[PDB]
This record gives structure tokens, sequence and C-alpha cells, in this order.
């Protein structure tokens, strides 16, 4: 069964969880530019469930021809990168459907790509998900959140501007 | 009053005019033939290498009204490894400059490694056995022509890689000198002794007559009617001390017709154990360090093959715009291996490949791999320099003429997972010359008085892209391996 | 009277009208895109394959002024092995044509020989397990559009290589089918039984619904309001009965997007052991003979990379000018495996690569090196020929668009060290469809009234430099070894 | 549900599906030949521009998987002038589309001129005298062909400019109409009273029976089973609704074969004394307003001949890269008068020319130069433009395939010493004909709910460089002079 048509329990920056399992410390993250803060400062996530959603109200800056990774831009100046998994271009598309479209308007939650774990996790390296601001210059202070979270509701990030 | 530089590359000649504190007060490049006999084989005229390193000479001052009285000294930088055998009386050549990247003498390279002299070499020269040094392309020189050597021992010609030449133009055969970068170099000189190696210069029957008087790289050498010429150092050494790099583990690589990435140790001499160079560098007075090298052979020379040979492109400045149209190489891999690849591979057999070509493949696709290459063997080497030194790069201080190119700067920050700092006088090699020559001549004094100047212009960082950077980088090393060991022996 | 042939190629849709007594009296070419969605990939659009075959029609006849009442009959020749999956009342495909080249099946290929039905499918097809051939391409097509397999047995979707596709837009849905020559081509149709084999049909899980009638290469098959549409054959069996090869030992090679040779080899089929084929050809009726083949996926297609992507030559034509400038190749060899290589090898893996280049390469070097691998791609199925049939050739009857191209005739004579005959009226492969469609009207009853039509314009001898033909072809077994197995899996 | 555009242009044939309140859901363009007999001759096959615009037709729905039961209307845009007579029963042209810009009826021109019809046809159809409109390309089909003027009587063959021949093949035959705004073109039409003139039709002795049924620009004309056919509009016509330009002195400038710009003058036919055309153009609803008219023939195209025949670009965008590396054209004028001038102009026997040539004067100061004759051009109607109207525009609202190019856009700007007001979405020609479709349907019963659209993406202000436009300008006055008047008479 699968309940998208179905209407849904809805209810100073956050950063909602691109997608679901337990958050991670990105310098737990089996590759460096990601372990050390070189390519942004964020979190990972080990994902439990087939979609990755867009994780602020914004547009997608672009969506990397393997469809395992995206770029968006939020609406309040912040620039975010979610990254299924590490190495994972190595697949040339395996388990990776895109949804949305490369330059697209997206509020919170609206899905951009769906993927297939069973297959991700036999194949991929590593299947934690990095979901970095890669505009890290221009944000004051950030703050982490830790433990399970859910696509489309959890929070994961507080930045302050 | 000012310094003047004479910095002589593999495809041209360059003087420059600088005042006191840095300023590039004037200059002047004047490009020469590339003399190509059979395939492997590259060589130049010497007489051309004069040529337009005078007329280079009397263009900088001229075009700033200057002459004599006012330069305080001259520096020497040069393409290095490349042998050249003259007369003694008359300042003629028995033979055009077989250069670095020619590949001629892998046959001689190939009995020295048959005896065993591989672990001697390696261990007092710092070097590997290979066509790429002067050692051999001497023999071949000797061995090919009729006097050779009886003319040599009986004095009446000459060995001289491109410091020595200048040199021995410029004051009219007074004096026959090297330094201590260059003579390294030659696989004739050994590197602890800091004197002529002669268990070398036996094997490949030399005799020591024919050989330069080896001296310091900040030293007043002779004067010549051009007045005094205080340094010389081989073109990349002379690059590492404009970098102002000088101390323990300060590097720099330089884009130039090959890259050349060279770390400072010290007074230590360290072995490498992953296909790099021992090789001397100066000191913050212009006194013997030693340090780690890599060299490729091809880097801005793959951008002048799309130009000249190739005709794809009109300017090497528009290999950029070019690269930039497509995204990707769409799995097209160009390994630039025209002179054999050496870089941490060494064999000489290697030729140049392009690799997982396809219908829809265009010229674009050729134009980025071909620059892309550039990038994937800076990191071959980057990484056995870290594997050897012991020590991370945390960023990357480049030089040389294609770091203007942003495409590349940043798909090398990219595929390094590292900064690329850039500085905005980009062609530091001659003032490393200039600085070596400032110094011996008090014009200077010494290195803090220079500190200042370096000023890093741009710092490129590794954007989201660098998460690709290893499976774009194993393609890379696929295609390499089938490149090796293409011509037959 | 007249007869009109339709010859629809892999990247053009020719038309031509003809007299009794072969005379081209009128001509129409009309290009279409090619689309590459993947690198290895191929394919092209079912609807401009239809647009411009349908417009082409509509040309040559209006340029002669002439339309229904004069012409006796249509005959069609058509690329081979490109599937087509369509909708039955509609007239829609659900996917593009997924031509002969593309290589996407190579997953589905590998699983039939890890099962073991390499031995059957080559005893009872006489072909290879390669992405080449229909079969997989259709369980692919299959395998990845939603409906699919249940349309499929509802009958409301079907198959069919670019025969049957327009004879099915040609006579309004009416008539669905192929002829002996193109079935032997989908590995799904039994050569010795001569009808739909049944164990590859469910092993691919393919219905049976969705075939077409197979029928005679020379019977009216139906008609339609372009009157009767009589001649059917795949263009390279075509090329060979335009040839009026016919006879057993009798063999042309045609130079279009790839090189096909074929040899006919009566009503016997000839088991190869060299890399060839056993595929169905017309006897002098237009009845049953076999032919073993050799067929190399890129020839002129090469030259047409050299203009549209790599954009180093404006007209295929300027490829004999540029190449004749160089003498040879200074050591280069492009192997031209942009879609994997077949040919002898079969191997999808493999990408296209230019081999041993050096700093003075230029680009007249490569486009030789181009047209020269079509030369050496030709000896390797050459020889496999000779080595199967038992038969030496004393001379290469050849045809296509490349043909015009002296420098390659010549290069092709001396590598082979045989004569090559060229003919005047060079693109037979629309001849071959027009003498099928003739026979079967009554137009022409048989193959004697045109002996006199081949006549040889000129034929190229081996000069002196046969004398390093097998030098030059070394070079190329050993670039041929290293473009091999590049993509992985 | 969703409007359907079919935009004929003169190069391409471009089919468009549109959402409610204008998204562009969909688009096609395929390219067709063009033809050039004599050198000052131009000419297109109607069979290709019916081919291509067919195809266009059932591709942008396949894309989006729609058919017939989604699309509420079909609008059409055209290129203007072009004549085509063909056969009514059969469907086939007596000859070629004589295009636009072909200049063979020139010589039919100099009579209409030396009998003294100039001021009839000037004040009754708002042309001039000239090759460019279809009056005089009909009268030479039909002097050449040799049935013609009878089969004419009796009805065998009929007229149609781009409009009515492909509505003519969309309903079968049913429907042979026009719309105002391409009738008004053909100088066969008096604007005045809205009904064919017929002393123009005397003259060129044209039979009455040739013509279309004359309609509005909105209004169900028949129905299609591509269904109903709504809008029709000169291609310049519906760039000026697609602006929803509409009003007293509301203009817009269209960039691409030609560039043509058109202000909107109400319910007044204004005389113009500055060499342009008083044509017809939309109102709000579709309705009878007039246009003043400044059509230059080379912009866009000149552009394609640079990168087609003169193959110094590659891609039409590259024109933007190579004219910016210059700063000037270092004395170069190109004046594009491929087919005669025309612009205020007028003279069709000028031919292109290229002037002011040095010995350093390089590719991209030709490159640079033919960019720039498309805003010296613009500047020459524009300054006609507002002598004629009286007011002075403080914006030039532009539109076209070449705005996208940012050196021309800011160079016009300059030149101008306007602003350049750039929309999003640029090629809005297939909008104004959705528009005039949708209104006659209901599916959109005004204006006023698609005045959002119009978002000015990027605004061009004059620079700097603005004040040399007056000294840039005068040295291309002095180049079209010596342009004018080349081909004999």
């Amino acid at each position: 069964g699968l309940f998208d048509k179905l209407k849904s329990l809805v209810s100073t920056i956050e950063i909602i969880a691109p997608l679901s399992g337990e958050i991670v410390n990105i310098e737990d993250v089996p590759d460096v530019v990601f372990a050390e803060k070189i390519v942004g400062d964020g979190i990972a996530i080990k994902p439990t469930g087939n979609k990755m959603v867009a994780p602020v109200d914004g547009t997608i800056g672009k969506i990397f021809e393997t469809n395992h990774a995206f770029s968006i831009e939020s609406d309040s100046g912040v620039e975010l990168f979610v990254h299924f998994g590490i190495d994972t271009v190595e697949l040339k598309g395996e388990g990776f459907k895109r949804i949305a479209e490369e330059g697209q308007r997206v509020k919170v939650g609206d899905t951009v790509i769906e993927f297939d774990l069973p297959l991700l996790e036999e194949k991929a390296k590593s299947t934690l998900t990095p979901v970095v601001i890669s505009n890290m210059d221009e944000i004051k202070e950030l703050i982490k959140l830790s433990g399970s979270v859910t696509v489309g509701e959890t929070p994961v990030i507080r930045i302050k501007k | 009053k000012y310094i003047v530089a004479l910095d002589q590359g593999t495809t041209s000649s360059r003087a420059v005019v600088m005042d006191h504190d840095a300023n590039i007060i004037s200059v002047s490049q004047r490009e020469f033939e590339q003399i190509y006999p059979k395939p492997g084989w590259v060589e130049h005229d010497p007489m051309e290498i004069w040529a337009t390193q005078s007329s280079t000479l009397v263009e900088v001052l001229a075009k700033a009204d200057i002459s004599s009285d006012q330069i305080a000294a001259i520096g020497i930088t040069n393409q290095r490894e490349t042998t050249i055998v003259w007369e003694k009386e008359t300042g003629k050549p028995i033979y055009n400059a077989i250069v670095w990247q020619c590949r001629r003498t892998a046959e001689i390279c190939e009995h020295l490694k048959r005896d065993g002299l591989e672990d001697y070499i390696r261990s007092n020269t710092g070097l590997v056995i290979d066509p790429y040094f002067s050692g051999t392309k001497v023999k071949w020189i000797l061995d090919h022509v009729e006097g050779s050597r009886e003319r040599a021992r009986r004095g009446e010609l000459l060995f001289g890689t491109v410091d020595t030449w200048l040199i021995w133009k410029m004051t009219q055969g007074r004096v026959h000198v090297t330094d201590y970068t260059n003579a390294s170099r030659t696989m004739l000189f050994n590197i602890h002794t800091l004197d002529w190696d002669d268990k070398m210069l036996e094997v490949l029957d030399i005799p020591r007559e024919m050989l330069p008087e080896v001296r310091r790289s900040s030293e007043v050498y002779g004067q010549t009617n051009i007045i005094p010429i205080s340094g010389i150092a081989g073109d990349q050494q002379a690059a590492l001390f404009g970098q102002l790099c000088v101390k323990e583990g300060m590097a720099k690589n330089t884009y130039g017709t090959g890259c050349f990435m060279l770390m400072n140790t010290g007074e230590k001499a360290v072995k490498s154990e992953n296909g790099l160079l021992t090789t001397i560098a100066c000191g913050p007075t212009g006194e013997v360090n030693y340090a780690l090298e890599g060299a490729v052979f091809m880097a801005g020379a793959s951008i002048q093959w799309l130009r000249d040979e190739m005709k794809l492109i009109n300017d090497a400045y528009d290999s950029e715009y070019f690269a930039t149209k497509v995204q990707n190489t769409n799995g097209v891999y160009v390994v630039p291996a025209f002179t054999g690849l050496g870089a941490p591979y060494w064999d000489p057999y290697a030729r140049g490949a392009i690799f997982g070509l396809t219908r829809g493949v265009n010229a674009n696709h050729i134009i980025r791999a071909t620059l892309e290459s550039i990038a994937y063997q800076t990191r071959d080497v980057l990484e056995a320099m870290q594997a050897d030194s012991g020590i991370r790069l945390h960023a990357l201080r480049v030089d040389g003429g294609a770091v203007a190119n942003n495409f590349l700067m940043q798909f090398q920050s990219d595929i390094l997972g590292t900064r690329v700092e850039r500085p905005e006088v980009r062609e530091v090699t001659a003032l490393g010359a200039a600085y070596l020559a400032g110094l011996a001549v008090g014009f200077w004094q010494n290195l803090d008085e220079l500190q200042e100047k370096a000023v890093i212009e741009r710092e490129f960082r590794p954007g989201i892209e660098t998460t690709e950077r290893n499976y774009r980088y194993a393609g890379w090393k696929k295609a390499v391996k089938r490149a090796m060991a293409w011509e037959e022996h």
C-alpha cells in the first residue's frame, strides 16, 4: 500500500530532515572532505526509507546526473548539499529515480529523489547521507540535533544568521 | 637600480627587469623551435637558445631605457637536464641540445639497469635511471660524433646544461660554471659529497675535463659586458625559491611545459620509496638544502599541442572556454605521455593516448580531458609526496603559466580535495633567480625584506563536485595503465 | 516504366528511381538524427526514419515527374538489426528504434552466455551472442515499458526491424512482413528450419504474436498507394545481390557506416571458427542461399565523427587531401571501437582509442590513421573469411560511399596485398533491392539481363609500399588489444 | 487543457504546447534547407516546410503524451511574404516557395515604378515597391510555368503565403484562408477597404480565383484531425501581440532571421515619410489595428552565415565569446546586405560587403562587426520610427533568438543611447499566436488574464561607451553607402 494521495498530519532557520534514520556525526563519515568539514559542515544520516526530500523551502540548485545527490538554496540565504552515501557516482544511476527538476521551486518535504535502499546497502560503500551547509562563511552559528529523524518532519540543524 | 633575471625555458626565452622590492618593471619573451627528428625524440638548437636569450636581454632594457650602469646583478634560470657539448675555441656545438624530454637514451638506460647500477645512482644522486637526465645524453653525443672522446681529454670540447652554456657565451669563454641545483640533475654529480661522482663518470665514459666548476647558486661567478652574474638555479628550484618556500616541508607545484612539485626538506636528504626524486634546492641564503621532487613532462605543453599540431583551439587560453562548455569529458581520458611518462611511473616506453571514445564525443570533450590530465598527474605526484614526507598538505601553493586558467585550478582543488592558493605574480621562476642574484650583490641581504610580496590573489576550495574525485581519478589510473609500455625494445 | 528502390540507412534515407537496364534516373538522400542517450548507446526515432524515407519517395518521382502509373514495383533495402516495437492501432512506437550499433543489451547478453546458450544460438541462427542483434534489444524494450508483455499476448504491439516498420506504414497497417535475410539477423529465427526459433523466443520472453510473417526477398507482399512492394532485403545482403555475387565463393565488401564483407556459400550453411557469421542471402532468383559475414561497426561513420564532432575536416571528402599530406601516421593508431568492436573480436566492452601520440603528431596524422583503420579492419575480417572458406581472394570487389576515396582504396590494396576492383555505380545497395523487385514483377525475369552493368571503373593494385603491410598491420593488432574491454561490467 | 502554437520560420519549424497562463510545457524545432538557385535568389521547398511543421506538431504532444482531446485550439505563426502556388486536386506546388528575402522580381518591380504605380501601392497597401512582397513573386511563377494563367481562371491552382498553405494541408483542402496581417503583406490587398485591391490584381495579371478568403486573426477557421484552428498571424505581428503591445505607440523589435521593429498605431494608418511600412497588426481582441514597420532582412541569419558557410564559429552562441575578445572591430564594417538591403533603404541591388580591412584585422574583428551590424540596422529603423511617429522611445522592448547574446544587447543600448528591456520568454512569436487562438475559443477571453507573464528578465542601460555611439554609427553609414547598388540592371 502507499499513502501519497492521502492527507497528512502537518503541524531562526531549521533544516528539516531530507530523509529518515539516525543522525550520525559527520566526522564519522568515512570520506575526509565530509569527516573534516572541507566541503561544508552539518550532519550525516544512516538512511532507513526510500525518498530524499527538499530539506528547506527553496530552489533546487543542481542534481548530479547519476542522481545520488542534490543542491538546494533556501529563501533565507542558505545553501545545503545532500549526498546519499560515499563514492556513489560509481553506481552510474543504479538505485535512483530522479523526481524533481534541476532548477525547481520546492517547499519542505517535497520529494526530489527516490531510492532503492536494499540495492544501495549491498552495493554502495557507505549509505551515510551528508547534509551540509556549503555556504558556511555566511552563517554565524550552527546547532546540530541528534537521534531519530523522519523525512520531511524532524529538524536536523538550526542555523542563525 | 635593477636586477635582471634571465629565464630560459623549454619553449621560450624570457628576460625580466626588476626594481628594488620585486616590481616587474619590464619583460621579454621570445619563442624558438622544438625539433623532433624521430618520434620519441626532442631537440633544440643551442644557437637558437642563445639567439633568443641574448635578444631578450637587449629588449627589456631598451624597452625601459636602461643599460649596465643601473643593473646591480644578473640571475639565471634555465630548463634543467638538457645536455650541450660544444667547442671551446669556436663556440659551436658538436650537436643540438638534446632536451630533458627526449627519450633516445633509453637503450643506454636499460644497460645501466642490467648491470645493477640502480641502487648506486639512486642513493648517490637521488635520481632514477631514466632518459630524462643528462648523464646518458652526453654519452650518446660522445658515442655518435667522430672526434668526441679524444678531443675530450685533449680538452677541446665542453659539456653544459643551459645555465653553463649561457654564461660561457656571456663571458666570451672566460668562466665555465654550474651551480649545485643544476648539477644535481645530471646523474654525474654526487649529492652527498657535493662533487662530480666518478663511478658514474667511469660508467658513461665521460672525461672529467668536460665538466664545469660546480658552484653555489648565490655567488658572483664572473662579469659580462651585457654586469656581474651572481645567481644561477634550475628553473623549478628557482620557482621554489621565488615562492620563498626555503624551510622544511614547504612546497610548490609549477605548471609550465611540465608540472614539477617540490618540497624543501632542510639539510636532510630523504630517500623516496614512492617514485620521487631527491634533489638539491636553495636555503634562505642560497645554500644547499635538499628537496623531494615529482616531475611530470607534459602539462602546458599538452595545451600547446591542441593549439599548434592539433589546431583544435587558436589560443591556449581558449581551452578554458571550450572545456567548460561540456560539464564532463563523457568517459574520455587523454594520457599525455608524449615523451614517456616519468612522473611516479618512470617507463620511457609509454606514448600518448586518448581512451574511451564514443560516437558523440566532440572536440570540447577532448580539450577538457587534456586539461584534466594536468590535474590527475599533479595528484599522482602529490600523494607520492605525502606518502614520502609523512606530511599532508592542506593547501597547494601553485605557479606557472597554466594557473591563469580558473577551470584547471578549481578542477585541481576538487580532484585533490585540498585548497589551491594562487599568487598574483604567477611566473615566479624569474624571481627566485633575481633573489639569488640580489642577495649575492648586497642588493637585498635576505629574504625577509621580500616576505611582503607573496600575496595570494585567489584561493580555490573544493566545491561539491569534490565528492566524485575518486571515481574520476580511478578512471585515469586505468587509462595510464594502458598507455604504458607502447614502444618496443 | 521504372523500378523504385527505397534504401533506408543508419544515417540517411535514400530513394532512387531506376529505368529498364539499371540507369539511375533519379535519387534522393535525406539525413536524420542519431540519438545518443548514454555513451555506449545509439538510437533513432522511428518517426524520423519514416518522415525522411516517405519524403524521399515523394522527392525522386517529382524530380523526374513520375507517379504510380509508371512504376512497376518497389524494392526495400534497410539497415539491419535495429528493433522497433509499436502500436498496432495508432502507429506509434512504445520506444525509439534501438540501433544495431547500440550496446545497452550487453547485460542480457552476458546472462545468455552464463546459461550456456552460446552453442545453441551459434548453431541455429549462425550468429554470435552480441548486443548487435535484435533478440536482446526487444527483451530490453519489453522489460522497460509498463504495458509490454501483456499488451503483447493481447496483440496490441508489434515487433519490427526497419523493413517491416516501413511496409506497415506504407500499407496503412495491412501487411506485416519480413523477408528471410532480415529475419536471419534477429537471433529469434532458426536458419535451418527457416521459421522463428522458439527456444530463443522462450529465453527472451518474447510473445510469438509480435513477430512478422517471414517471407521471400522476391515476392509481391502487398500494394501501397505510394504500387506493389515486391523486393525486401537487409542492406548488405542487397549489396551482395547488386554486385551480382549470387554464386559459391562470390564476395563483396561494402564501405558504408560500417564495413560488411560477405561471401555467398550456395545452399550450404558453413560453420565459422574464426569469428564470423553465418547468415542468409539471396540466390539468382531471390531464393535462400547462405553467406559468411564479417561486420565492422565503424568505417564511414569514423570519417563522419572527424567532420561533425571533432570538426577536424568540413567535408568527409577532405579526408583524402589531408591524409595524403603526411606519408604516414607517425606511429599513431586510431582504433574506432565507438560502440564496441564486433568484427572478429565481438567484445561489447571496448570503446574507441588513439594510440602512440607524440609531440609532433598533427591533425593530418589523426585523419590518415582514421582512414587507415578502415583498411585494417577489412583485413581482420578478410583473413577470417579466407581461413573459413578455404578460398584465397585474388581481388576484392568493393562498394559503398567510402570507395570514392582513392587513398583508402589504394592503402587497402597495399595492406591486403591483393587488387581492389571498384565498380562505377558505387552505391549498389539500392540496386540489389531493385533487382529483387523487378524480378518478382516480371520487369526483368533474371540476372543475366543485368550482367552488362557491372563495369569496373578502376582496379587498384599493390604498389611497392605493400612490402611494409605486415609491419603496419602488427601495430594495429597491438592497438586493438589495448582498446578492448575498457567498460566495466 | 492546452493550446498548441505552430510557428513556421524562415529557417525552421517550431510547434509549442502551452498550458493555461502561458507555461511552455513542450517545444519542437526542426530545420529545413535554404535553396539558393542564383546568387540574389532564395527559395524553400513547400513540401519540406510541410514535412517539418507536421512532424513538429506530432513531436510536442508525444513528448508530453497529449493528443486532440486536451487541446483547446491551434494558432499559427508564419514567415510572411513567401509566395506559394499549388495544385488544388493533388496538393503539389507548381514551384518552390519563393522567399521574402529573394530578389528575383526586381525587374518586375522596376516596371511598376516606371509606370507610376508607386504612389498607388504606397497609399493603398502601406507598402513600398520592392522584391520583398508576394505581389510580384506570384506574377513571376505565373509568367514562368506553362499552364499557369489559364489553369488559374479554370481554378486548378491556388496562391498562398505560409499560413494558408499550412491550413490547406491541415484541413485536407477544405478551408483556404488568410488572416488580415498576412494579407497586408502581399501588395494585392487594400489596407483601407480591407479586401483584395483589384487595380493591383489587374497590373500583375493575377486571377482573383487564386486568392484566399481573408479573415480575422482570431476566429475559428476550420477544424483539423491533428482540433479547431482559431488563430493566424504573420510572425512579427504575433510577436507584437505576444509582447502585449496592442495599444498606441507600443513597440517591439524582434531579432530573428531579420530584425523587425513594429509600433502599434491604433485604428489609424500613419503615412511613413522616412522609409518605413504601414502594415496591419492585432488589437486587444484580435481586431485590425495598424502598425508602423521597419524590416531588416539579415540579423540572426548573418550569425548563421559565420557558422555554416564561413565556418568561423561552430555555435551561433560562440560569437559572443569571440566578439568580446577584441574591444573593437579595428575600423572594420560588415554590411549584411546578402539579399539587398531593404530596411529604410529599400534598393534590391546591394549585396553584402566587409570594409576597412587591414593586415592585422583577425577573425574576431569580423565576428564582432557582424554582430555590430545588427545593432546599427536596428538604429537605422528606430530613428526612422521616431521621426515618423513623433514619439521618442525610452526603452526598447526586444525579443527573438539573438537577444540571448549579452554583448549585442548591451552594444545595442550603447549605440542607441536608450535602455533595452529583455523579457525571459524570449521567443514570443509562438505566444502571440497562442493568445490569438485561446481568445477565439474562450480558453482565455482576454489579454488582461495574461499581463502578469511579461516579466523583464534584464534591462540593459547605456554604459560609458555610449559616448562614442555617433562616431561608430557614422562609420556604418559610410559603409552602407558603398554596399548599395552593386548588382547591375
